[PDB]
């Protein structure tokens, strides 16, 4: 029989939001804890239309080759598969690139020819669709390696943008 | 008209298509343009003709001396060549700051700048503002004021977009199929589909009711979202916890009455293949795969039961499917409606 | 008595159930009510909209009004009392021009998405949105253009996660904790004596009043509460400015946790009868290889105290027996058959009805 | 061995004044110092019955989707566990929240000088916070093992939906 | 409104003037001669447009054309 | 003719009913408990204004609240 509960829609909501938080922490040394949401033996990444083998390689990419970000969840919608002890969700959210020239070190790009860090300038919001399939025990509120799909793309891009896809 | 030719003339004569360069530089020594007698509100209109011939495609320009006091004749190059890469101001007599103010966060894609001779250069705050002014400039003054590598890691992703991600060739195919024919049948008779439901399966329509920003190209800033509204399962905007639960159709009792409910529609994908991504993944805990489309539809028709206006919508559809080796069966199908904007993915 | 049962009639031809909309647009217009009445035409309004919030069955997330011939929104301001809940309003083909009238609405309608002034004089002021948006808090679109994001809007005045009744990190101590919440309030309840076996000579017991009065908004609040029996024994760090008192409130040991739990009010807790008025959380406890245990809740007040004002003191208000809202704590250790409380931490407070209710 | 000691109380209360202090600063710069209070390596929070693993995450949605906050002590109590290294403080507060409809940046969402919040009415809140001992020596790095915050009553009026 | 003419010259400026009010079915009130091409100032637009019509008309050898102040 | 009673908790329905025929000297004769306020019939309206005098009066720890209700 389907699973169809209200607690479970909003454990699945404020998750989401959890996870988009999660992408949004520029800070490294808390990275390993993140690593733990996704299944270690078998999961399937992939990012607009790139895919990643692990997590950790697809964590660390994320962590060294992208700029700071910042999600806002627009919409979510989820399936509860029957027997197949996992849930289906599609998500829609909004993003935004710190376009300050600056990575998640801090580090500009500007030739040097001369502790308090400054703010990011938000460039314009970028459009993103992100399936993702997770164990239904997020409703028993464990959380240890409960993805093993997310599928994260774009859908469309703000031309003014100084970030290129 | 007179004039129009004339410059349009000196400007095709001036541009170089294989180097890709317009060398408007020195125009009073032209004896082209001396010949007629010229003069201030020359430039504007060479702008003005320089963005209707659409013939020349230009990533270097030369306005060496053309005794330029400030920016403010020339501001229109701004409009007409935003994605210039080289400029040269050289031998110019611009010594303020005020003109340059005009063209912060335009001429993104500039990467060199030459402002020999011209005073600025004599300021202290003058590598600062060049910095501030053109966020990916490169060389300034012939000398490197940022490194290219960072500059370039920072402001692109690791990876391309694609358009198409298949686990496997032969996954593309059945995919590809599957789609197609679904769209098909989903466009013109709604009811055949239920053919591929169980009665466990369910289906559910989510709508986003964002607004694309302005500045994406042929983004439809006034949505309607009218018939949808009544059946859509959004949990971050509908607060009613009792609605989103029998918002849920499960059964293809239920899925086409919803069927019934949203308007009937037609999309190109055939036809327009460029205009849609798709993404299939394996499904090991249910043995079938999940297909993630993303893309465009036409409404044509109003819902065949009982703002409101149609439109050209954009949608992201994922079907979890369990494949039997006669008929395939939909585990589950997710759909999201939203305002139509073009395909990040597109070029 | 007569007269009101046609107008009930009226009303049920102008609201539709599937759209959830009461069109009392163009009243005038009618030709039933014409025939019956009108010069009595301001009399009608106040008494459709209380006919409209005594008859239940009928909800309206929708109201039209357009071209009822108003100059004020007097005759119709008793709608905010009526449909405080209101999501959509048309006011067009009217002749309102000034803006005092509306001024009855602020923090109302707090719930208002849409508003339609279209053919309205005032849609010509300068201040007009600015005095719309102040007007109403949540209000999306304007005359049929956005005023206002919903997805910032949302995000503004909602917290991130919907409250929950029950947290529990995992189920065994979800079950543990309800086995062990359920009988310990039974036992104290009925016999306070019995739970000592649960403390041990180092276990602690204080308890602390909260003399805070909950917002009269607050449904059920108990806006005046006595604490009496309570303030004697009251460990609140914050309120009670005695340093000495403090330390002798704190109760170490069965003997002076039984004393503190004689001075206590006898009490009867309805866990298992009323389950839906009760919140708790279950938390791993790893430097003590145990469990917290916090459960937010209701009590009844059954019986004085079995132990026991330089002014005036009286106690038929101070010690009145009535319900309380309590917070308690339980820090336990877990044994193979047994079970020992480390510490148990009880707040005693106004009764109100919980944040968790929907 | 067990502590009773009345400096020890009042580090604790001043200690709690600080986190929900902390707790209402809206300053972006200020919340870097309020992770350093929570251990990074174990730490459990729950909010609204909703847990979160790690500080970080947590006072980002505090600070991102969470209006500016103003917090009223109405009561404290603790316990100073022997053996445990630790102490668990049982407390209760009044909570006001910015209904002006703008967030801690002052962003609005309405579509095109500080400006001062409009304070909504009051909500109810039970907090239940385990600390390490070593506060009492002035070391607050990573003493917070424990954050339980719920709200117990709410006001009709609000315009905040939990 | 500031109406232009050029390729008029071999030929004189009252004829043409009167040859234009003649196909044209408009008139020039006030014509200035500056140098090559000549100027003139029609009352309305609809005159000016109708006068823009006749673009590339032969006259004196050659063919005229019209051309306005500002496009 | 139709009296309405607020705020008579406290007390029984007998203590308020004598209470006004004490104070006030005007009994109501057939009256209802119907839910939190109680209900009752006063023969004429001058009798009505009178009870209705006896309103912020202090009654079994609390202030009563009088209405006429024209239902
Ligand atoms: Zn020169
Ligand atoms: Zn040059
Ligand atoms: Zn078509
Ligand atoms: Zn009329
Ligand atoms: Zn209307
Ligand atoms: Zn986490
Ligand atoms: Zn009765």
């Amino acid at each position: 029989m389907v699973m169809n509960d209200a607690n479970q829609a909003q454990i699945t909501a404020t998750f989401t939001k959890k996870i988009l938080a999660h992408l949004d922490d520029p800070d490294s040394n808390k990275l390993a804890q993140f690593v733990q949401l996704f299944n270690p033996n078998n999961c399937r990444i992939i990012f607009n239309a790139t895919p990643f083998a692990q997590a950790t390689v697809f964590l660390q990419m994320w962590q060294n080759q992208v700029v700071q970000t910042q999600h806002a969840l627009t919409g979510v919608d989820y399936h509860a598969i029957p027997g197949s002890g996992t849930l289906i969700c599609n998500v829609n959210c909004k993003v935004r690139f710190d376009e300050s020239g600056r990575d998640k070190m801090g580090q500009d790009a500007t030739v040097p020819i001369q502790m308090n860090k400054p703010r990011p300038l938000w460039g314009p919001y970028f459009g993103i669709s992100l399936q993702l399939i997770i164990d239904d025990r997020i409703f028993r509120n464990d959380f240890n390696g409960v993805i093993s799909g997310f599928n994260y793309n774009m859908v469309y891009k703000p031309e003014d943008s100084l970030l290129k896809i | 008209s007179d004039t129009i030719s004339f410059l349009r003339g000196v400007l095709l004569k001036r541009y170089d298509p294989q180097t890709k360069l317009l060398n408007l530089g020195a125009l009073h020594s032209d004896p082209e343009l001396i010949q007629k007698g010229v003069q201030s509100k020359m430039f504007p209109a060479m702008m003005k003709l320089a963005s209707t011939e659409k013939s020349l495609i230009v990533e270097s320009v030369n306005l060496a001396d053309n005794q330029l006091k400030d920016i403010s004749a020339i501001s229109t190059l701004a409009q007409t060549f935003p994605n210039l890469k080289n400029l040269c101001l050289a031998n110019n007599q611009i010594f303020r700051f005020r003109s340059l103010e005009v063209w912060k966060n335009k001429f993104k894609d500039l990467r060199e700048l030459l402002m020999t001779n011209n005073p600025i250069t004599t300021d202290k705050l003058y590598r600062t503002e060049m910095l501030r002014l053109f966020p990916k400039l490169v060389v300034l003054d012939n000398v490197i004021v940022r490194d290219e590598q960072k500059l370039q890691t920072v402001y692109s992703l690791p990876m391309k977009i694609q358009q198409f991600f298949f686990e496997n060739d032969a996954l593309g195919q059945s995919s590809t199929d599957f789609a197609t024919n679904f769209l098909n049948l989903w466009d013109n008779n709604r009811e055949q589909l239920l053919n591929l439901y169980s009665p466990q399966s369910q289906f559910s329509v989510s709508v986003d009711s964002t607004i694309p920003p302005s500045t994406v190209t042929d983004s439809d800033q006034t949505p309607a979202f009218g018939y949808y509204m009544s059946s859509s399962r959004n949990i971050s905007k509908v607060s009613s916890e009792k609605s989103i639960q029998q918002r849920l159709s499960i059964g293809q009792e239920s899925i086409n009455s919803i069927f019934k409910t949203l308007p009937k529609t037609k999309h190109h994908l055939q036809e327009q293949p460029n205009e849609y991504s798709m993404e299939t993944i394996s499904y090991p805990q249910i043995n079938g795969f999940v297909i993630t489309l993303h893309g465009f539809f036409e409404e044509t028709g109003k819902p065949e039961l009982e703002n409101n206006k149609l439109s050209k919508k954009s949608f992201d559809r994922t079907w979890v499917i369990v494949p039997m080796n006669n008929s395939v069966i939909i585990a589950s199908d997710l759909l999201t409606v939203r305002a139509y904007s073009t395909g990040a993915w597109k070029t």
